[PDB]
């Protein structure tokens, strides 16, 4: 992911996005287009809170 | 409907009946008169004062 500082935040913007399956009561990971990426951004500044 | 894009399913065509019923509640009020007001109502004895 190491690109430059505009290509990085593009790459933030389209690919660093997780989802997550809303109907259970554990998290699974969803696949493309069944239900809305989520915006995580500890993945752009590589931080847990 | 929405028009969807590549790679997520389209929506189908939908129709939904619903039916709706009335209720009943009825009211009741008495009122009782004695038998000397339905004499002196109609009779009037020798007609004085």
């Amino acid at each position: 992911a190491n690109k430059t500082l505009f290509k990085t935040i593009d790459e933030y913007l389209l690919r660093a996005k997780d989802c997550i399956r809303g109907d259970t009561d554990t998290q699974y990971v969803c696949v493309e287009g069944t239900e809305q990426l989520i915006e995580n951004p500890c993945r752009l500044t590589q931080e847990a809170l | 409907r929405v028009a969807s894009g590549a790679g997520l399913p389209t929506s189908r065509q939908t129709t939904i009946m619903v039916t709706k019923y009335s209720e009943k509640s009825p009211i009741t009020i008495p009122f009782e008169l004695s038998a000397a007001c339905l004499t002196y109502l109609r009779e009037t004895f020798e007609g004085t004062i």
